[PDB]
Formats: structure tokens, C-alpha cells, sequence
């Protein structure tokens, strides 16, 4: 159970560039490649990658040409180039997951006992990261149908040690927007988080509407989860929560008030100093 | 008749009733703190 | 059935529900909690059982629609409030 996975900027940009290749080459709408990283502890570090000639037909969905021979050739080839790199997963440039994915993941697991799939969204977004991490786990459907091979989500994020940081932030600085303004940045974080939550609930509402209209079958599990969420919603007008809220907000405002005093006093000191210095200077020019 | 003078309620026993006797002000407090940040932040 | 707002229950209420003397209503809820059908606590002075959570339950289409209504109200709240903050911080934003 690989709880945590960290992708790296190099693999991200490489996937982007390869997808751009394929876009120029033809119209495939999705692309696949292999992901190399050192599975340090139960936390994977997907730290390099390379594409694999892949294809499929829009209709059958059982047709594709993932080249395992090519795969092995260059897995060994990159092993030769560097040693601490033995396959850990595979990436695909699919805006959404596909059925093909389970079979492809089994194929890759043939090489990696615990392989990790990742979806990289070359198409942009504004809510979360451009990556998603999935693992082919099998769970028993407590009721009804037998167990099936289904993908499962794992905590995926992004990092770089120092060198990738230098390169990425350099290119950013070249073409970017304002850096961390502390207050500004973290308020922007608040608003961005609100936007993401809103988009997610838009999505869940849309699905619920589809089900209510009957465009898809009722999934008692998804229901269970939804009413769990609602059951988990809190109560604010509890008359204890509110008293505590006011009390601690009072403490927060007290500290902010004193800090404001600090700011005001220092600014006033600065004003006194500047005024007296300027007066003495102009007196000098007078004499 | 003076019960014309709003007659209070006369309670149960003509007690003339009596002297008659939450909601986190979230939005307004948010406005206040946003304003604090704004003032802290302008170049001025 | 009881909504989250006042999901508190009472011994006599259970008695009008599943037949059992108020003496053993506590035992019934006791077993319920232990098996884990629900979570919460009891207040035998008020004879009121607080219910924080119950097992997920099957739902019908009209219940789906009601949940959608609640979700819509929620999403409107979020959108309004995000817009409020964005507006009042517009000058301080990047």
C-alpha cells in the first residue's frame, strides 16, 4: 500500500513535451509511458520517465499496442545510464481514466510487483494538481458481484530537491506572476481553495442529477458516502461552539491589536526621526 | 379601560405580564479582517 | 429520519417507537451502539440520547432529490461567499 507518491518536475515536463510530440504527429488524444523512481520506504518518488509507443481504437477499447519489448530494452538502457532507477509505474495523458487502464496496469505490474499509474493532465486546470495517482487494488463487493480489479487513489503530490527547484523557478521567474506576498499569497490560497471546493461540489451535483434523471444506475456505496458526508456536516449555532468561537476570536484580535500598536509606535518614531533630521538639514542650508 | 394602554398581557392573574425580557456575524467579521489586511498591504 | 439539526431522541420517543419499557430503552441503544450501528451518547437525567452518526442507509429517488436540494443550497452558499471575499480583497489580490 503505497500511501504517498511524489512526482517530479522533470517527469512532468517530459510528459508534457511528449504529449506535444504526439499532438503534432497525429491526433491520439492520449499517450502512455513508463515511470522510473526509487521506492524509498512506503513513499514512492517518481523521478524520471520515458514514453512508450502506444495506441488504441476509439471504438473497441480492447485494442492497443503497448510495446513490452521496447519497454524492456530502454528500461535496461536507462538502468545502464543510471542504477538507482527501476520501474515503479506508468503515466498516461488522459483527461480522464479509461477502461484500457486496468489491463495496461496489469501488464506493467508484470514488471513492477507494485506498479503505480498516474494521470497527467496536459490540459490545464485551476483547482488542484495536474497529476493523479492510482493503484490497481482488488476489493470485495460486500454484496452482490464478486471482487473486481479497480483503481484506487493515493496521496499524490509534487516535489524537487534543489536542482530541479533552481531550474523550474528560473524558468518561472522568466515567465510567471508575483511570488509569495505572505498575506496576499495565503489569501489567494484561501480563495483558490474555495474555488476548488465549489468546482468539486458542482461535479458531485452534476452526477447526482444524472442519477436522479436515471442516466446511470444507483450506487448504494456512493450514496452511503454522500449521506456520511452530510451526517458529518457540523452545527454552528450550537451555543457552545459559538461561545468558544467568540472567546478565541477575542484572543486573536487582542494579539493583532497589540501588534498594531507595535507597528504604529515604530512608524511614529520613524516620523519623528525624519522630521527632525529634515529640519536640521534645511537649517544647515539656511546657514 | 386603561388596558387600552396596551394592557400588557394581564398575565394569568392580572399580573400585567412583566418587563418583556448566537448567529456568528461571520460575513461582517470577514469584511473587517479583510479590511485589516488591505490596510496592512497597500503601499501607502 | 430525524435531521441533523435536532437528531436528539428521547426514551419515551423510542417507546412510542419500538415497543420497550423506558427501563430497557437504554439497554437497546446500548447494544445498538456497541455493535456500532450508530455513534453518540446518552443523558439519563434528560432521558435524551444524542446521536452523532448512524450507519449509511439505502436511499430512494426522492431522497436523492432532497439531498440534491441540500447540495444546491450548499453550493450557492460557497459561491456567494467566495465572490464576497474575492470582491472585498480585489485590490489586495495579485
Amino acid at each position: 500500500a503505497v500511501q504517498k507518491v511524489v512526482v517530479h518536475p522533470l517527469v512532468l515536463l517530459s510528459v508534457v513535451d511528449h504529449f506535444n510530440r504526439i499532438g503534432k504527429v497525429g491526433n491520439q488524444k492520449r499517450v502512455v509511458g513508463v515511470l522510473l523512481g526509487s521506492w524509498q520506504k512506503k513513499v514512492l518518488d517518481v523521478s524520471n520517465s520515458f514514453a512508450v509507443p502506444f495506441d488504441e481504437d476509439d471504438k473497441d477499447d480492447s485494442v492497443w499496442f503497448l510495446d513490452h519489448d521496447y519497454l524492456e530494452n530502454m528500461y535496461g538502457m536507462f538502468k545502464k545510464v543510471n542504477a538507482r532507477e527501476r520501474i515503479v509505474g506508468w503515466y498516461h495523458t488522459g483527461p480522464k481514466l479509461h477502461k484500457n487502464d486496468i489491463a495496461i496496469n496489469e501488464l506493467m505490474k508484470r514488471y513492477c510487483p507494485n506498479s503505480v499509474l498516474v494521470i497527467i493532465d496536459v490540459k490545464p486546470k485551476d483547482l488542484g494538481l495536474p497529476t493523479e495517482a492510482y493503484i490497481s487494488v482488488e476489493e470485495v463487493h460486500d454484496d452482490g458481484t464478486p471482487t473486481s480489479k479497480t483503481f484506487e487513489h493515493v496521496t499524490s503530490e509534487i516535489g524537487a530537491e534543489e536542482a530541479e527547484e533552481v531550474g523550474v523557478e528560473h524558468l518561472l521567474r522568466d515567465i510567471k506572476d508575483t511570488t509569495v506576498g505572505t498575506l496576499s499569497q495565503r489569501i489567494t490560497n484561501q480563495v483558490h481553495g474555495l474555488k476548488g471546493l465549489n468546482s468539486k461540489l458542482l461535479d458531485i451535483r452534476s452526477y447526482l442529477e444524472k442519477v436522479a434523471t436515471g442516466k446511470l444506475p444507483i450506487n448504494h456505496q456512493i450514496i452511503y458516502q454522500l449521506q456520511d458526508v452530510f451526517n458529518l456536516l457540523p452545527d454552528v449555532s450550537l451555543q457552545e461552539f459559538v461561545k468558544a468561537f467568540y472567546l478565541k476570536t477575542n484572543d486573536q484580535m487582542v494579539v493583532v491589536y497589540l501588534a498594531s500598536l507595535i507597528r504604529s509606535v515604530v512608524a511614529l518614531h520613524n516620523l519623528i526621526n525624519n522630521k527632525i533630521a529634515n529640519r536640521d538639514a534645511e537649517k544647515k542650508e539656511g546657514q | 379601560d386603561y388596558a387600552k394602554k396596551r394592557g400588557w398581557v394581564l398575565g394569568p392573574n392580572n399580573y400585567y405580564s412583566f418587563a418583556s425580557q448566537t448567529t456568528i456575524p461571520s460575513t461582517e467579521l470577514a469584511k473587517q479582517v479583510i479590511e485589516y489586511a488591505r490596510q496592512l498591504e497597500m503601499i501607502v | 429520519t430525524r435531521p441533523a439539526n435536532h437528531r436528539q431522541l428521547t426514551f419515551e420517543e423510542i417507546a412510542k417507537s419500538a415497543k420497550i419499557t423506558v427501563n430497557e430503552v437504554e439497554l437497546l441503544v446500548m447494544k445498538a451502539l456497541s455493535v456500532g450501528l450508530v455513534k453518540g451518547s446518552i443523558d439519563e437525567v434528560d432521558k435524551r440520547v444524542h446521536m452523532t452518526w448512524v450507519q449509511p442507509r439505502v436511499l430512494d429517488l426522492q431522497q436523492i432529490k432532497g439531498m440534491k436540494d441540500r447540495l444546491e443550497f450548499w453550493c450557492t452558499d460557497v459561491k456567494s461567499m467566495e465572490m464576497l471575499v474575492e470582491h472585498q480583497a480585489h485590490d489586495i489580490l495579485t
